[PDB]
């Protein structure tokens, strides 16, 4: 099935996001839309603790999904 | 307003800068929706016209939409 | 209720404005007009290259394209 | 739609494709789509250093944006038909 | 209009500039709404600064397709 | 919209832009396209203070609370 | 199209530099690759059991 669909399914799961600039962004997913604009809660980034963040779709390189992405979603 | 401006500056000598820093000085033939410029008698320069002239083009020069940054005039 | 960016832009017409692009390049001058894509009409703009270098002084009306613009600062 | 058509017309064609990040690969073009992607059969060598670290990969899918050129010969491509098409369009 | 203007120099020699300092000279045989170019009888000239000195690299190709993302300027020599 | 900006309004937010940029400022206005209107704005490209500013939403990389 | 590439191990090279060996399990029109059992080509370094790869990054894909 689709990646977007999977993302939608996994609402309230941990995922480490990587951007084009360099930084690592760890957080639990809250909401997803058609262009993959990722909103995370309980957010922490690396080379800073946050309550909530907004992440753009095009700026992402990849998303390190957890091992139980098939078990929880599907 | 933009459209009006475009309409106005047809058949005038215009400074057109691209993303790389190449300033094009020449007579404006035409321009359309995505900001694709059509110059004529163009004389390209690095940054400013006071600096050295690299190449000269008597024929109708074409500047692409995504590359162009602004269209000024003398 | 909430203040729109478009409204702000409109308000800044016929006043001095500093338009910062995504690259380390800036433009300072008087605002004439705009549209939905933020394709700014800037009268007598001064081209700055930051980190400051004065590039070129424009004597006319500059159509600043809406792709490269990052920040718009009235005054 | 002109360019897509042209691409389609080049079905089954051994052609070299130079990508953005110094990757030059030869192959027999199979499938063509709206955004101008290339699936090439039988990947062969062009240069020694530029050609990437592959070996057993016989079928690929090139992302249409990352291609710099599609290196045709003078006996492998349309021209004034394309011109005509362009003229017809606005 | 600009596109239309480029219909004149079809089937004659042209000068095309790309991103990455890649000069391409041939004859214009194709373009479209996105400015994808196909040159015949062509010859490429690659400017490449290496080891703090200038050095051109000539790639001779009697035909070449060019994607519109790379294109910057089209003219005549 | 997925990110409601009513709670972020009248509070110091930290926004990122493309081409190596960082802009901290108090969120005064917003819209559906994520174009912001920041008051008390300070760009940290070390430092660069501004007055009332308008941030675009076609190159808005990231946004967080502060 | 990447319909023949589903449920099969594939070599995927990015725009920046890296190359990944992994099982492709999903695709869309924007070339966002849903991938399982991720590994690096040169390093042979296990990143993770599942991930999403954005279409902007994909320079090349290869069936194997």
């Amino acid at each position: 099935m689709l990646p977007l669909y999977l993302l939608t399914n996994a609402k309230g799961q941990q995922m480490q996001i990587e951007l084009k600039n360099g930084e690592i962004i760890q957080g639990i997913l809250t909401n997803v839309d058609n262009w993959m604009n990722l909103t995370l809660s309980n957010v922490t980034e690396y080379s800073v603790k946050l309550n909530e963040i907004y992440i753009r779709g095009t700026f992402i390189k990849f998303i390190k999904l957890q091992d139980n992405i098939i078990d929880k979603v599907k | 307003v933009t459209t009006e401006f475009l309409s106005d500056i047809i058949g005038k000598t215009v400074n057109v800068k691209l993303a790389s820093g190449l300033l094009y000085s020449g007579r404006l033939e035409s321009i359309d929706g995505f900001m694709n410029v059509a110059l004529s008698s163009a004389t390209e320069h690095y940054e400013s016209n006071n600096n050295k002239l690299l190449n000269k083009f008597n024929s109708d020069v074409f500047l692409r939409g995504t590359q162009v940054m602004y269209i000024s005039e003398q | 209720p909430e203040i729109l960016p478009l409204e702000v832009i409109d308000k800044t017409i016929n006043q001095k404005v500093l338009i910062v692009l995504q690259s380390n390049r800036e433009f300072e001058g008087t605002l004439v007009g705009f549209d939905d894509f933020v394709n700014v009409i800037l009268e007598d703009a001064v081209e700055w290259l930051i980190d400051n270098e004065k590039v070129m002084q424009h004597h006319g009306r500059m159509l600043l394209s809406g792709n490269n613009i990052a920040i718009l600062v009235p005054g | 739609m002109l360019f897509f058509s042209f691409f389609k017309t080049l079905v089954d064609q051994e052609v070299v494709v130079e990508l953005k990040n110094d990757i030059e690969i030869k192959g027999t073009l199979q499938s063509v789509d709206q955004f101008l992607n290339l699936k090439l059969d039988n990947i062969s060598c062009t240069d020694e250093k530029k050609y990437p670290h592959l070996g057993s990969v016989r079928n690929i899918f090139i992302r249409g944006s990352t291609v710099r050129y599609v290196y045709l010969n003078k006996n492998m491509v349309d021209t004034n038909l394309l011109q005509d098409a362009t003229r017809r369009e606005v | 209009t600009p596109l239309d203007l480029l219909k004149l120099n079809l089937d004659e020699r042209v000068y095309i500039k790309l991103r990455g300092a890649r000069t391409l000279v041939g004859t214009l045989q194709a373009f479209d709404s996105h400015c994808n170019i196909v040159l015949s009888d062509a010859v490429e000239t690659i400017y490449q600064l290496n080891n703090e000195e200038l050095s051109e690299s000539e790639r001779r190709c009697e035909m070449v397709f060019i994607r519109g993302d790379t294109v910057t300027l089209i003219s005549t020599p | 919209a997925i990110l409601d900006l009513a709670k972020y309004k009248d509070s110091k937010i930290r926004v990122k832009l493309m081409g190596g940029k960082l802009v901290i400022g108090v969120l005064k206005g917003y819209d559906q396209l994520m174009n912001l209107v920041l008051d008390d704005t300070v760009e940290y490209m070390n430092a660069r203070k501004l007055g009332l500013t308008v941030i675009r939403g076609t190159i808005l990389v990231s946004l967080s609370s502060a | 199209t990447l319909k023949d590439y589903l449920n099969k191990r594939v070599v995927i090279i990015k725009v920046d530099g890296e190359c990944l060996i992994a099982s492709l399990n999903g695709f869309d029109k924007n070339t966002n690759l849903f991938i399982t059992n991720v590994f690096n080509r040169i390093s042979k370094e296990f990143i993770c059991k599942a991930q999403l790869l954005r279409g902007s990054e994909i320079a090349l894909v290869g069936l194997i």
